[PDB]
């Protein structure tokens, strides 16, 4: 059923690693649940004053 | 004389700073269970926020209203104060070790217990602000509801020991804590010593959202202190009554092998280390305890008038008198009379 | 199975039109 | 087919009729099971249990003025008259800017400059009618006024938030490096 | 005899401008007199001394929390007079803001009232939330809470570079986000005490009363003019609508919890399938000309000119 | 990330002198890479400690004590 | 002159050097405006039986508790007389606790439409 | 103490409250620097005039500021508290609440960012910071 | 035309969960009452030998 | 009340100063139809001293 | 419902002028009586007369009004105006908008000829 679970590894969020992992997937009410962290490396990079896509731009 | 001195001067400093520091335990718990941080900027992390708050508090003016009682207005936080702190004269932190070693310890707690709506009474009477009116009369009206509930819990535990000495209850309690066969009944004592201390869910007293504030709206400095210190004062000193009477006060554990292993005779060393070993137990106890009180503010949204008046007199109530009647009858079954 | 090796949107190929075409 | 004050849109769908609701008799729990959820408040230990699990997660907070939040090319901030290299100024004197604001902040006059120039002899902006919508810069047909990404300069009292020109230049001098790097991320986009 | 108390202006329930005059016997209220005007500013007055261009942004303030659809009902008033149409693209950007706005005002209103029960920390788990979409506001228009973004005949800017990868990013998890509020607030007992049969609004008496949305949705009538009347991109898009049945706060609780997910459903719809194009209509007589023209094009200057002025 | 190791790591890191420096203005402690610094003389940092959440990973030690 | 005597003398007196350095240290200017007393900013009684209903039988259900004290003292040497003697004494107090109840004592338009055709 | 201590009145009237809210929200958290919002005017310090302030609201509002004990600041957030912002040419909107209060602080902006409310609450305490209590009865 | 436009990816984003996901936990509401039967009898167990004992060291002072 | 209109939902009144016109303010009525999805606009006129009937 | 509220009266426009001096002396005689109440609600310094002479002069007012719609609207305003003041829905501030000469004196030149005028660039 679309919109139904999707595992948490498929979620832009930190979450956990290691032993801690295996607690928290032990510990949890839904395991599937994100922490609500953005992904550093990931999230709003580059930032919108340095994207490529400036100097490119043409109006549409 | 002068060891007296040092006794009250080593607990009373020890009792204001816990209730100092357990506002910014409440704030910083709450705010960790918010995704958020909570007071770490006045004082390093946060541990001269309490202190911070006290001083400003003190250097606030006194408004007095026009048509308040200001005798009234200024004594009746004075008093709950009073109270709120009397109360700890009887708290043992080891046997026999307590400002206060009465043979009617409990009948003692109970007393200045019920000694503690008076603020409440009396300070909707004082404001005159009508807020501060309906607040106080609904908040009497369920301080005294569950002070039942909590007396009621009183007698079931004295039927298990036949005395009012607390030590004697707790050291009842090596062969087991008494919230192992009563566990249901630890439940109500929670709940019930949330709703007499006044705080969320059953926060309808002074609750900010049905009533600006609530009975002490009118409050300015060292007033305010006083009511907020006896607030958490009496916070810390139910969590004491709850480990007393069920979580077994300062037993944590048999350690007569360990201190056999260590020591070889008495001394001040071993002395003190049984000393610290009872307290940090009945600390740990009072520590989850608070952070009980936190948690359940955390998580859930506040009652109604009407809804905690039939809480306490259709479903809790019924329930003890109850338990009244099954108690007595398993100690007679088992033939298990308590001596004095 | 994991978010450190989780994929890089950023990197996809997006979509590209030459000309757009609107009706009046 | 053929409807009387009425449509098949307005027929009602095939199920709005709403089942009847049960009653206790036929329940799939058991009583028993029903008391237990009740009287050990089942559903707040969970409650109780998801906010403990928020305890152990990572918190939200950044600690200013050490650190700042998100910042964008677009942001709309304290205003600033700009210059050009050659470090003649860029306002004209045009007043469009005066005629769009829409909270009337602005106030300009002008005259030909000793040099055969028209420039403004006067632009005020009263930032506390400001509104800080950004038009004034939309409108400038050749840049000159610019809204910073700057929003700390609170005051201590209001007759130092009665910009004149020369304070306004002062900002645009001072801020021109951060300007730059504003309009070289979003000149394409206007 | 009643007994009359002013609640508000100074009450965190009241929202600070709300002076409610009820009258009581003892508990129940008899009348209730609600006094307001106490922030009539006069923006139905003031918009008469501006142009449309300059009046768009009285409407951002009208609903402080759902700026963007307030732009869209002016907008949208403003295009049906002037006969023009937004273009596509434009369309479905007005489309995922309205609901990226319809987010942010459920996330308010819901964890407001929770906080007026009692329930304070859904209100700080939503406002983090919040803190997330208003990046985006940010992003797009410059401002955080009145953007001025959507303007008759389209949005104002077209989105920054990398938008709609942080959008698809956020939505990855504000389901789970959901999730944990409905878990402290769906099947709480005292929850339900505090919600269920209050505030009983039957569905002939929703219509007299001229209530609209959630309020009337609540009391078992499907009428949503996201459905009934369809505007923007609300055609393309596919989502459901919710109705309850009794019309008391817990439906309406229901309601907006479920319009939650399917403003998640619509906003992953539209990151999905933004078309190309321009974003504002592309006459230069009502929409201001690109910069680029407007510096070298004798006359986009003179449209632009005669725009502002 | 709230973790009392983190701290630790961070302070030894950063050395006892800048652990207290840290602790007397921001009060938290921060390891992290010196970028540059200003005409007005404050210093800015840059982390990649993964135990850093978005929008923490840059900050500034202001040069005076009466910063702003 | 024991620790008990001395810490219940003691802690009236922190209270009162507490409100006695809030009397000297701050500020003391009252004015009407200030004197007034706030209800949400601006200037500006029946009850409920069930209001009074809580409080009045409050006392009998304390007196009923508090009459156990004796019993939960002396429970061994009344042995399984006094058992029975305080069951039947609590079955007492609680028919009077069922007949509240069942009153409901502290507790605080459906016609059809029809037209004459 | 009185810097560590901040207490606000809330007072919150409009567009500006919002941002008053989030700087409480946990990416800001006020309440880590001391700063706990306080429905009562006779438990706080600061007063903090966030919204349009209109001809019906203004003796509700000065009202308010004189049943606060002493000491206590005010601080105008927002363009509509400072100087009458967007309607400032309209028939019901008082032209900036320094017509009323006394103001320590003005914070510009519609609304002030949170970063803008938290900059002037530094302000408000740097001001605290240099004020002078005995050393001014020393000099009398 | 339109180049550098922010477009999605040609085979569009990985679908995201929108629907309730509070998937159920715990034991049966049997399983908890029955626990909470064994812990009570057995602490009143305890509790009655402990009540017995301290009778009989009455008896010996 | 009609079958064919059923205009059940007030939605707003007001009106509009004409000060040409003798009567100055005309003052309109929307209404709304959730059984047929429609809409409908009635509009009448007064003056400052001739009032209009109230439809409370 | 939304019910009306206290001392509220539904909008009628008199169609005899006779009727409409019935309900004016009835809105004059409550006025009249309302009076001490005024003046506990508003603590002003000045007198119960005080208050009634202020009525008296407003009633005065428009005691030459001839055309009837006129009259009906000024009776409705004053209805609503009273209808105000008795609830308590207006402030002190307000409320002595009413009463601007039992304010002190507001200065030493209150220009009557037109040379004072003149001076002032008031003529
Ligand atoms: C009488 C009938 C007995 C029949 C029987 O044999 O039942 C077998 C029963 C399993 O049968 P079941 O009821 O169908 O449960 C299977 C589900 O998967 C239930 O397993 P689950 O994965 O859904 O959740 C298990 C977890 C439920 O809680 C959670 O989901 C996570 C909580 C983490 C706790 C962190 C501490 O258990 C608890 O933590 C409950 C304790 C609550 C306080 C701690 O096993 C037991 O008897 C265990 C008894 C433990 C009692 C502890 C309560 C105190
Ligand atoms: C722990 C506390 C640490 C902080 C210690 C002192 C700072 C706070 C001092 C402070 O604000 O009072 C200042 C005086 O200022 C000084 O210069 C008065 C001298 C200050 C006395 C210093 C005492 C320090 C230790 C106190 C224990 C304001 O009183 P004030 O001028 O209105 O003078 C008085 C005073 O407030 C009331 O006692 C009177 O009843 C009233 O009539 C009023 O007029
Ligand atoms: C006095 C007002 C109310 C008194 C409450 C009674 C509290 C109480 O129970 O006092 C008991 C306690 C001594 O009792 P006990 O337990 O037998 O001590 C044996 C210790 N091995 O008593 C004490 O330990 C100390 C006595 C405290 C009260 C003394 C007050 C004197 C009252 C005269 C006031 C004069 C005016
Ligand atoms: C809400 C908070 C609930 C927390 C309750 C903690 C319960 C665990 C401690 C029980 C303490 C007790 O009363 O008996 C413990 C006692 C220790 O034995 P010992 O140290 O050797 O002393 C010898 C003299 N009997 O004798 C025992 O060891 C008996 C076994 C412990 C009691 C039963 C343990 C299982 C039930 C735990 C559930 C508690 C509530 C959940
Ligand atoms: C199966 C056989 C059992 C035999 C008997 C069992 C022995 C006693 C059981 C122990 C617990 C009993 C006390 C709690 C009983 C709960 C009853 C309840 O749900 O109250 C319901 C009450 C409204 O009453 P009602 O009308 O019946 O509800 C239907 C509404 N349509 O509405 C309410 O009052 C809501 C419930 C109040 C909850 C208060 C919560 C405040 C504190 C939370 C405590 C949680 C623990 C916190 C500790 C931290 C966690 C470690
Ligand atoms: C423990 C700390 C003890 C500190 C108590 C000292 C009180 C000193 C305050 C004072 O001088 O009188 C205050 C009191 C205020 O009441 P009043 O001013 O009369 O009316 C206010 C109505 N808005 O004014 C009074 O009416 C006086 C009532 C108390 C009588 C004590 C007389 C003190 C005289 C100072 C020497
Ligand atoms: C148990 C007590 C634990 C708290 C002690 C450490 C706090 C600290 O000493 O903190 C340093 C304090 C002032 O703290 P600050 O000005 O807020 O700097 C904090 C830096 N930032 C970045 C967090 C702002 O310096 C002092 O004058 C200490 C004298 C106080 C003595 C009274 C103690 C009462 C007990
Ligand atoms: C400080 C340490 C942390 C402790 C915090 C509390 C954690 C609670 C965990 C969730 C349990 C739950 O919610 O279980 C839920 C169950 C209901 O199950 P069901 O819905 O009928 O499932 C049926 C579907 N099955 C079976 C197919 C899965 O409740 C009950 O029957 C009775 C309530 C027992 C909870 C008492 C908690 C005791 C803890 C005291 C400390
Ligand atoms: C209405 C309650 C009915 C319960 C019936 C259960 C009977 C089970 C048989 C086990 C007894 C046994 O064998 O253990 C005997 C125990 C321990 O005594 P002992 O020292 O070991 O005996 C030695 C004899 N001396 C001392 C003379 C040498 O005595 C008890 O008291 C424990 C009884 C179990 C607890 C029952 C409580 C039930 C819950 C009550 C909540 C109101
Ligand atoms: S930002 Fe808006 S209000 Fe301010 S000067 Fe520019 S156009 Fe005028
Ligand atoms: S619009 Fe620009 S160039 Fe024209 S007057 Fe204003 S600032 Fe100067
Ligand atoms: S200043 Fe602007 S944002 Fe603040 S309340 Fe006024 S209109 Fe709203």
């Amino acid at each position: 059923l679309p919109g139904g679970p999707v595992p948490v590894f498929k979620k832009y969020t930190v979450g956990s690693k290691g032993i801690w992992e295996k607690l928290r997937v032990l510990l949890a009410i839904a395991p599937n649940r994100s922490t609500g962290n953005p992904i550093v490396p990931l999230y709003r990079v580059p930032t919108p004053g340095s994207r490529p896509e400036a100097n490119v731009y043409q109006d549409p | 004389m002068i060891i007296n001195i040092v006794e009250i001067l080593i607990f009373l400093v020890c009792v204001l700073f816990s209730v100092a520091y357990l506002t910014v335990a409440e704030r910083k718990t709450l705010a960790y269970m918010q995704r958020r941080l909570g007071p770490n900027f006045v004082g390093y992390y946060g541990l001269l926020q309490a202190f911070a708050d006290a001083v400003k508090l003190l250097l606030k003016e006194i408004v007095l209203p026009k048509e308040s009682n200001y005798i009234i207005l200024v004594i009746s936080p004075l008093i709950t104060l009073i109270t709120a702190l009397i109360g700890w004269v009887v708290i043992p932190l080891g046997p026999g070790i307590t400002l206060g070693e009465l043979n009617l310890g409990i009948l003692f707690s109970l007393a200045i217990g019920s000694l503690g709506v008076f603020g409440s009474l009396l300070s909707g009477w004082s404001s005159n602000s009508k807020y501060s009116l309906l607040g106080s009369i609904r908040s009497t009206a369920q301080l005294i509801s569950y002070e039942l509930i909590l007396t009621s819990i009183f007698i079931i535990i004295i039927m298990f020991v036949s005395s009012l000495n607390i030590t004697t209850i707790i050291e009842t309690q090596r062969v087991v804590w008494y919230c192992i066969p009563l566990l249901p009944l630890l439940l109500i004592f929670f709940i019930a010593s949330v709703a007499e201390t006044a705080r969320p869910p059953f926060d309808l007293t002074e609750s900010e959202s049905e009533l600006v504030a609530g009975y002490f709206t009118e409050y300015s400095g060292s007033p305010f202190v006083f009511f907020f210190l006896a607030e958490y004062s009496n916070i810390i000193l139910i969590s004491a009554f709850n480990g007393y009477l069920l979580l077994g006060g300062y037993l944590s554990f048999n350690y007569s092998y360990l201190f056999n292993i260590l020591f070889n005779d008495y001394s001040y060393v071993s002395f003190l280390f049984e000393g610290l070993i009872n307290s940090s137990a009945y600390a740990i106890k009072l520590v989850f305890l608070m952070f009980s009180f936190i948690w359940v503010r955390a998580a859930f949204p506040r009652f109604t008038y009407d809804n905690l008046i039939n809480f306490c007199w259709i479903i809790l109530l019924p329930l003890l008198f109850g338990i009244f009647l099954i108690i007595p009858s398993t100690l007679y079954i088992f033939d298990s009379f308590p001596t004095l | 199975p994991s978010w450190e090796n989780i994929k890089d949107i950023r990197l996809d190929p997006k979509v590209h039109v030459d000309e757009v075409y609107e009706p009046i | 087919n053929i409807y009387a004050g009425g449509s098949a849109a307005a027929a009602p769908p095939a199920g709005f009729r709403i089942h009847r609701p049960a009653t206790w008799e036929e329940s799939e729990e058991g009583a028993l099971s029903k008391a237990t959820k009740y009287f050990l408040l089942a559903e707040m230990f969970r409650g109780l249990y998801v906010v403990l699990e928020q305890f152990f997660r990572a918190p939200y907070t950044i600690y200013y003025p050490f650190e700042k939040g998100p910042v964008s090319p677009r942001f709309r901030g304290e205003h600033a008259l700009r210059r050009y290299p050659s470090g003649e100024e860029r306002c004209i004197a045009c007043k469009l800017c005066e005629a769009i604001c829409p909270a009337l902040a602005i106030t300009i006059d002008a005259e030909e400059r000793i040099d055969g120039s028209r420039r403004t002899t006067k632009y005020d902006i009263d930032m506390t009618k400001c509104i800080y919508c950004g038009y004034c810069q939309e409108s400038c047909p050749v840049d000159a006024i610019v809204e910073t990404p700057n929003v700390e300069y609170a005051t201590e009292t209001r007759e130092e938030l009665l910009y004149n020109k020369e304070k306004l230049l002062a900002n645009g001098d001072k801020w021109e490096l951060e300007l730059q790097y504003a309009l070289d991320a979003d000149a394409p986009y206007r | 005899r009643a007994f009359t108390i002013n609640f508000g202006p100074q009450h965190p329930a009241a929202h600070g401008v709300l002076r409610l005059i009820l009258e009581l016997s003892g508990e129940e209220i008899i009348r209730s007199d609600p006094h307001v005007g106490l922030l009539h500013r006069g923006t139905e007055k003031l918009i008469e001394y501006k142009t449309y261009m300059q009046a768009l942004p009285y409407f951002d303030r009208l609903d402080y929390v759902s700026m963007m659809t307030n732009e869209q009902v002016f907008s949208l008033a403003v295009e049906k007079l002037l006969n023009v149409e937004v273009p596509l693209r434009g369309k479905y950007i007005r489309t995922m803001f309205g609901e990226i706005t319809r987010v942010l005002n459920h996330l308010m209103s819901v964890c407001s009232h929770a906080m007026d029960v009692g329930a304070l920390t859904p209100f700080l788990w939503g406002f983090e939330e919040r803190e997330k979409l208003m990046e985006f506001y940010e992003r797009v228009s410059g401002a955080r809470l009145h953007a001025a973004y959507v303007r008759p005949g389209g949005v104002s800017q077209d989105l920054p570079a990398g938008l709609l990868d942080d959008i698809y990013m956020w939505a990855t998890q504000f389901g789970d986000r959901l999730d944990e509020i409905e878990e402290l607030l769906t099947d709480n007992r005292i929850w339900k005490l505090r919600t269920v049969n209050i505030g009983t609004v039957t569905a002939q008496d929703a219509l007299n009363l001229g209530l609209s949305g959630p309020m009337l949705r609540g009391s078992g009538i499907p009428f949503d003019i996201r459905k009934n009347a369809p505007y923007d991109a609300y055609d393309k898009v596919d989502f459901d609508v919710p109705v309850g049945m009794n019309g008391d706060c817990y439906d309406r609780y229901l309601i907006r919890m479920a319009e939650f997910r399917q403003s998640l459903r619509i906003i992953e719809q539209c990151c999905n399938d933004m078309p190309a194009g321009a974003v504002k209509v592309e006459d230069f007589k009502i929409n201001s000309p690109p910069r680029n023209l407007m510096k070298e094009d004798m006359e986009a200057l003179i449209h632009h000119f005669l725009l502002y002025t | 990330s709230s973790s009392l190791y983190r701290v630790l790591r961070n302070a030894w890191e950063v050395g006892p002198r800048s652990y207290w420096k840290q602790l007397n203005s921001i009060g938290d402690t921060k390891s992290g890479r010196l970028v540059g610094t200003d005409i007005y003389g404050n210093k800015f940092y840059e982390t990649d400690h993964q135990d850093e959440i978005h929008l923490r990973t840059r900050y500034v030690e202001y040069k005076e004590k009466d910063y702003d | 002159m024991n620790t008990f005597i001395i810490f219940i003398i003691l802690i009236p007196i922190v209270g009162f050097a507490l409100l006695a350095v809030n009397i000297l240290l701050a500020v003391y200017k009252p004015y009407n405006e200030k004197l007034g007393a706030f209800e949400c900013g601006l200037t500006s009684l029946a009850f409920n039986a069930a209001f009074i209903l809580v409080a009045i039988l409050f006392l009998p259900f304390d007196l009923e508790i508090s009459t156990l004290l004796p019993y939960v003292m002396s429970i061994y040497l009344v042995s399984n007389y006094g058992f029975t003697i305080v069951l039947l004494f609590l079955l007492i107090l609680i028919i009077g606790f069922v007949y509240e109840i069942n009153t409901n004592a502290l507790k605080i338009n459906t016609d059809s439409l029809i037209y004459k055709l | 103490a009185r810097q560590g201590s901040f207490w606000p009145v809330t007072f919150g009237l409009a567009c500006c409250a919002v941002e008053m809210m989030h700087v409480s929200a946990p990416r800001y958290d006020q309440d880590r620097l001391g700063i706990i919002f306080r429905a009562s005017p006779r438990q706080s310090d600061i007063m903090i005039v966030a919204g349009t302030l209109t001809n019906k609201m203004a003796p509700v509002l000065r009202q308010v500021y004189d049943q606060m004990p002493e000491p206590r600041w005010v601080i105008s957030m927002g363009s509509c508290a400072n100087g009458g912002g967007y309607y400032h040419f309209s028939y019901s909107v008082v032209r900036g609440c320094d017509r009323i209060v006394p103001v320590d602080v003005y914070v510009p902006g519609c609304p002030p960012t949170s970063e803008a409310l938290m900059y002037g609450v530094f302000q408000l305490q740097r001001k605290m910071r240099n004020t002078k209590i005995t050393r001014m009865w020393y000099r009398k | 035309p339109s180049v550098g436009q922010d477009l999605p990816p040609v085979g569009g984003y990985e679908p995201v969960q929108w629907r309730r996901n509070l998937p159920a936990r715990g034991f049966r509401p049997l399983v908890y009452l029955a626990a909470l039967c064994g812990i009570c009898g057995y602490g009143f167990y305890r509790a009655l030998g402990g009540i017995q004992e301290r009778r009989e060291l009455k008896r010996e002072k | 009340d009609n079958t064919s209109t059923q205009y059940k939902s007030i939605i707003d009144i007001t009106a509009v100063d004409y000060p040409s016109r003798e009567n100055r303010f005309e003052v309109v009525y929307n209404f709304l139809s959730v059984r047929h999805n429609s809409r409908i606009r009635l509009k009448t006129y007064a003056t400052e001293v001739t009032p209009v009937p109230s439809i409370t | 419902a939304i019910i009306a509220t206290a001392f509220a009266e539904t909008v009628k426009f008199s169609g005899s002028k006779q009727e409409l001096q019935k309900r004016t002396l009835a809105l004059y005689r409550q006025f009249l009586r309302g009076a001490p109440t005024f003046a506990d609600l508003y603590e002003v310094q000045f007198s119960i007369p005080t208050i009634r002479t202020k009525i008296r002069q407003e009633f005065e007012r428009h005691r030459f009004v001839d055309d009837l719609s006129i009259q009906n609207v000024l009776y409705a305003k004053g209805h609503m105006e009273y209808q105000e003041c008795i609830n308590f829905w207006k402030q002190q501030a307000q409320f002595l908008k009413y009463f601007p000469e039992e304010d002190d004196i507001q200065g030493r030149h209150q220009p009557s000829n037109f040379v004072d005028k003149f001076l002032k660039n008031r003529a």
